[PDB]
């Protein structure tokens, strides 16, 4: 499902897609 | 006759423009002295006409200096025919100065109107003029503030000092009396050259022609205003006079050159015959240019329907805008607009269907729209219908005008390639006028008298935060010609729902009425005022009915003993249909008090019968959002009735005098399990009967030894009402009428009453018995001898 | 930055992982 | 006191708790803490952790998105103030998107140094309004705290009152708690910022809110300005350098913290002003042996460059990193969607900057007034010109006033093409004053400008209007202006009359009715008289002026002042409230209010009254027949239109009072009174209109009752004629007379005698009367009531 | 007016004459 | 028309002198 994400909507869609691993960030 | 027919004027400021009646001898219309003021005495002492005769409507006097006597200026002025009443007066007079005397004897008869002589300081003779014989109608003269040999009718009538009033004799009512005192003839009046002959009259009684006095014109002679005979050629050349000039276009209705056709009736091409057009078919008003500025600059446009011009309208400012225009469907010129401040939209123009726009604006604009703030909708052009003959577009700085609009008058008015490039400016026009309009549709309707629920669909732009909320467009629809626009449109606000459909109800609502609802969206447009909007359909909805209303105003006489009356009106909440109408009445007892009060006591007496302010909040929220997400992301029963088409009604077959309760209700439902108001109640007593109290039954007496009588006679058993007591008269030989009360208890226990210990000879028996309605009859005398 | 990718633009699945370790 | 611990950097925590044991001895951060990615997280995770070292933050504290969580001082309950150094876009503090957090804790912070909070989308938390900002925040303005469980519920509160402080939020005060176990301290008001002890004993100049031993800075929790060796200290003795605001380093630390980033990727480090500087302003170069830069020989800006030239403020810290800035090799966007202003950090960060190698542009901006915070901006080469070849742009500025000082600022401009749209309060003056300061007069096209959208509710007549002609009236006012007429008369199309009603003298310029006026012909003095004014009422006025676009030209127009007007005096209305009340048989108390519209200010009140009479027919009715009830009390304007075408009562003076009693009146008898108010009775006395009302006095006791004695006559046919006066002063009258006259040892017999029986016949008289002694007692029924009964009257006949 | 003003026009007149339709 | 601008309101000279020729 392709669509303009944006606000806790994306933020959910990225923890659909990841959290098994974490989000990346800058050591 | 000679002379020119001299038509009204008037003379302003000097002596000047008083030559021209030197060649006069007729006043067609009316003439005006006044703002004589640099005039002497000396400079009218010299001057006369006295060729001129007849005027036709009236004359007016007012601030004129230097004239001394008007004997001198009209000494054959005979007759004003008022034709034209100034002021509903055939005269006027007015601030009247240097002037002495009226002077005018030559004047007999007037047709009709009346004189008003006002501000007179220094006029003489006023006592001595015969109003009744010169007026037909003298009472509505005004004869104020003024320095008040021949026959007296007892005073003496006389003009000046040295000629008086001329008297014609009674028969000459309008002939006229020649010198000697003799009746000209009847077209002849006042003074005739020849007694009784139409060629040598003076002054024509009805009409003029050649030389000669008739009362008709004979064709091909038309009547000419009601003085004079004329063909069609000259009416016509007046007429095409006005054609060709500044104007009265003349037309002949009824072979007279009245200015004007009358009502419902139309020009002719051909001839002019005000022929027949059902409401004057049209009215086509010229100018060619005005601007329209105010109210007051469409004044002459009421009921205008043609403009053979261009207009230039610019108010700088409700519906007082339609009432003045819309009249017009037609205009041959073109139409341009500009900076009219408090134009939401062009729906007042009703009728506007064709514009030939053959005068082209500068740059052959047809059309120009400029500097148009709250300018929103043109027109419905899915009904209404408009074309243009030729020309260009116009259409710049209308921030608030949807583009769709600008779309569409070229597919209604015929023009799609008649602009070019830059004929509508791209970018400023409908730069607030957000007409995304995605279509919106309503999910569920739930209605009911009070409570309409409603629920549509949720709509979302990519940017869910977009959305501010949703606000329902609401009012009532009497009818279906519906369209948004300053305006009421009573409309709610709506938060955006959290994520089922929005949905809503209202309070408030009047049950079996027609609302109409559209709905709009709220979103802030993005950096590029890409609103994207979403918009509802306008729909109509009608809420069902309930209990009506009692109906107003019962009221019931008693038209007879027998026979109730009653009325009422309609309900003020017919709620629905009115079915029919809820009647119920019941004899009502009267109070059982008054049978046990005694009143042969004292108590005889009877008783008878702003907004971005918010925006701003909602674009700080979703930036302060957006700026974390870039920062933290790494991309490595009773007797009734049913009333029915009525709102009177009688009732029969009741006593006489009987009081009755009244109970009117109203129902819009028959059959099944009526919805019925509450009640109306009125209370109803028939007149009493003329013969109920009336003591009828014969009357016994039974002396005893002692000197006793008793006294036995039978009441009206059916009474008005009942009976309050019996009044009884009796006299003896030589003796005078005493009176005697019997109560209703007297007459019940004494079965009539127990007189005891009476002076011996022969008596009278005379009782009346008292109903409610009064007095009875008294008995016929039963003389006794003891 | 990410939020002109999938809110403005549309985001491909692809693009998701490039912020998750 | 000292801080027991490492320095501890700011830091970033994601995904897991494993982080968490980098704290494990942070007495304060040095730097900013973020604290986000706790999905997997409840709050059973959490009760078990606590790292009360920490107690001071330099930069900001982040929080968003953490799970299970309810409360922070179960974690950090020894923090206490914010430096604010680094703010989070314009904000010290972020508490966004959080769930199962119910209150905070956070009753050891005082102050913060710098920075604002912002608080949203945490629908479980309270004790939210519980806590006075003022105290926490020395600026409470810029708060942001909406969407979260308190503002969309009604959650209790436990106040710890058992006693904590209150204070007034509005006009009402608020017990000031942290939570049911804690609230608000609050240190006297004379501990503005160093605080106090537990006791009230006020804290050290060097403390900030705690501190064990008061007036100790030895003892002061929170150094104020700097730390040096457990001393809070105003400034950092030699050698000791001040560093970041809050704490003194010896030269060693200074160069090798600039060694470490030498041989590393950075901030290598200098020494200038008794400070370990990063990076020091334009015109110094760093030695080669000792790390100062001096004041170089030559030209030596402090150039900013910009990653790909293109950069958006829109907060504080997103300018926070050109602090120092002067030559910038990029262009300039401005968007700052605020609604409060921010001049005052904007010019502490710009303003220091002169050229921009880019251009500049302006959008969206909401509360900016003005671009005054540009100090130094002069030259713009504007290379990189905005798109469309432009070197300035502003769009949907919804409050600039001006854009610089031309008066004393400076400007010059390269390149480019300017762009001023929908900015609705800057006129067109200003930029044409810039435009021809810019030297770029004839470098725009058409279109460039809006002129209807920029500055159409601005107002820059400049010109002042003078009235040629002042009259005030009744109702109506006359006023005449001169003729004001630029050189082309073109422009002019009206003058708009702009009026309003004026209770004080405190009106605003630019409700207000607005009236026009057609242009004069080309004496000449347009003027107006306007009509339909209440008296005795204040009103402004003013007058603009309206042109075309003018823009070829400059015809700005003119404007009049405002002027103060009230209307005159007149009638008042009528007085209110007139009731006819009696106390007293001569007293009747009279209460009236005020006119509801004193048309001018009331000088007193008019009264009258006098005394009515009775019917005549109460005289000749008869009193004991049935019905006895008796009360107990133009052609001049056709003709010169056509004509001419162009080419005693006694009363007093009420004066200052609504209340009369009125003494002398005759008791139960009625009165008629007339009433007025007067706000003008010296001069040809200007009243009310009369208040009719009437009143009669309650009924005497006595009047009623029969006076003198009672005499009887008999006559030889044993008929007696009673003699008896009638009690000529009644209260009112007397309608009738009942005679009462009994037998001894008999029956009573009870008679009627009107007024017209007892005048008429000398009283009555009684017939067929046999023998006897007489009891015979007398009762006179006035308009009052009962008179009192006469006594017997003894005789046989 | 009315009695007054006829000369109060008047006497501002007389000469340039008194406009007429 | 006249009446009302000069005695129902007052009319200066210059109406007065618009008034006429």
């Amino acid at each position: 499902v392709n669509q303009h994400l944006c606000g806790s909507h994306l933020v959910e869609a990225l923890y659909r897609v990841c959290g098994e691993r974490g989000f990346f960030y800058t050591p | 006759y000679p002379g020119e027919v001299c038509p009204g004027m008037d003379i302003r400021n000097n002596l000047t423009r008083l030559h021209e009646l030197e060649n006069c001898s007729v006043i067609e219309g009316h003439l005006q002295i006044l703002l004589m003021f640099k005039t002497r005495p000396e400079d009218f002492r010299d001057l006369s006409f006295p060729k001129l005769i007849m005027i036709t409507d009236y004359l007016l006097l007012f601030r004129v200096y230097g004239l001394e006597s008007l004997k001198d200026l009209f000494p054959n002025l005979t007759v004003i025919r008022g034709s034209r009443l100034f002021f509903n007066y055939a005269l006027v007079i007015f601030e009247m100065v240097h002037l002495k005397e009226l002077g005018l004897y030559n004047l007999m008869n007037i047709t009709r109107g009346s004189v008003r002589i006002e501000k007179n300081n220094e006029l003489c003779y006023l006592a001595t003029i015969d109003w009744s014989r010169i007026l037909d109608s003298v009472e509505d003269n005004y004869i104020v503030l003024n320095k008040d040999n021949c026959p007296a009718t007892f005073v003496e009538r006389c003009w000046t000092h040295s000629h008086c009033q001329k008297v014609c004799p009674t028969i000459c009512k309008s002939h006229g009396c020649t010198a000697e005192g003799l009746c000209c003839h009847k077209e002849c009046l006042g003074n005739c050259s020849e007694p009784d002959d139409p060629t040598k009259c003076v002054a024509c009684r009805n009409f003029y022609l050649d030389g000669q006095c008739v009362e008709t014109c004979p064709p091909p002679y038309y009547h000419f205003q009601d003085w004079r005979c004329v063909n069609f050629s000259f009416c016509q050349d007046l007429h095409f006079k006005c054609r060709n000039s500044r104007c009265h276009q003349y037309v002949i209705h009824n072979n007279k050159c009245i200015p004007e056709c009358p009502s419902g009736y139309t020009m002719n091409s051909s001839n002019l015959m005000c022929t027949p057009c059902l409401g004057p078919c049209p009215k086509v008003c010229q100018i060619g240019e005005k601007t329209i500025d105010s109210v007051t600059s469409a004044q002459e446009l009421r009921g205008c329907t043609v403009i053979n011009g261009s207009l230039i309208i610019n108010i700088r400012g409700a519906a007082e805008l339609e009432a003045n225009l819309g009249l017009i469907e037609e205009i041959s010129g073109f139409l341009k607009i500009r900076r009219s401040y408090a134009l939401v939209s062009l729906s007042f123009f009703r009728k506007l269907h064709l514009i030939r726009g053959e005068t082209l604006e500068i740059g052959n604009y047809s059309f120009y729209a400029l500097d148009n703030q709250n300018l929103r909708q043109l027109w419905d052009w899915s009904k209404h219908n408009l074309t243009i003959t030729q020309g260009k577009l116009f259409f710049h700085y209308n921030p608030k005008l949807c583009l769709s609009e600008i779309h569409k008058m070229e597919e209604v008015s015929g023009t799609k390639g008649r602009q070019e490039r830059n004929d509508i400016a791209l970018k400023t026009n409908g730069d607030q006028a957000s007409c995304e309009n995605e279509l919106l549709k309503f999910s569920f309707i739930r209605t009911s008298f009070d409570k309409i629920l409603l629920r549509w669909e949720p709509y979302w732009p990519p940017d869910f935060r977009d959305l501010l909320g949703f606000m329902l467009f609401y009012k009532e629809a009497p009818y279906q010609n519906v369209t948004e626009f300053s305006n009421s449109w009573t409309v709610v606000d709506i938060d955006p729902p959290q994520r089922s459909h929005p949905g809503w109800l209202m309070r408030g609502l009047k049950p079996w009425t027609q609302y109409a609802i559209f709905v709009k969206t709220l979103v802030t447009f993005s950096d590029e005022r890409r609103t994207y909007g979403a918009k509802s359909d306008i729909i109509y909805v009608q809420t069902d009915a309930t209990n009506p209303s009692v109906p107003l105003d019962p009221i019931s006489v008693s038209n007879s003993s027998s026979q109730i009356i009653l009325k009422w009106k309609p309900p003020s909440d017919p709620n629905g249909n009115i079915t029919h109408y809820l009647v119920y009445w019941e004899r009502q007892a009267e109070d059982s008090e008054l049978f046990e009060l005694d009143y042969c006591l004292k108590g005889l007496k009877l008783p008878s019968r702003q907004i971005l302010k918010e925006l701003e909040e909602s674009s700080f929220r979703k930036t302060f959002e957006d700026y974390l997400h870039n920062v933290v992301f790494v991309p490595r029963h009773r007797p009734f009735e049913k009333v029915v088409n009525k709102e009177s009604l009688v009732i029969s077959g009741l006593r006489h005098f009987t009081g009755y309760r009244i109970e009117l209700q109203a129902c819009n439902q028959d059959s099944p399990d009526e919805r019925c108001s509450v009640a109306a109640y009125v209370s109803a007593r028939t007149m009493p009967e003329a013969k109920a109290d009336d003591i009828v039954g014969p009357v016994t007496h039974e002396i005893f030894e002692n000197n006793v009588v008793h006294l036995m006679w039978q009441e009206p058993k059916e009474p008005n009402g009942l009976i309050v007591l019996y009044e009884v008269s009796y006299r003896r030989y030589g003796d005078e009428e005493l009176h005697l009360c019997v109560s209703r208890k007297h007459f019940a226990l004494e079965r009539g009453c127990r007189l005891r210990g009476l002076s011996p000879g022969n008596y009278s028996v005379r009782v009346r018995a008292t109903s409610l309605a009064g007095n009875g009859s008294w008995t016929e005398p039963t003389y006794f001898y003891v | 930055g990410i939020v002109e990718q999938c809110c403005t633009s549309i985001c491909s699945l692809y693009q998701l992982e490039n912020y998750c370790n």
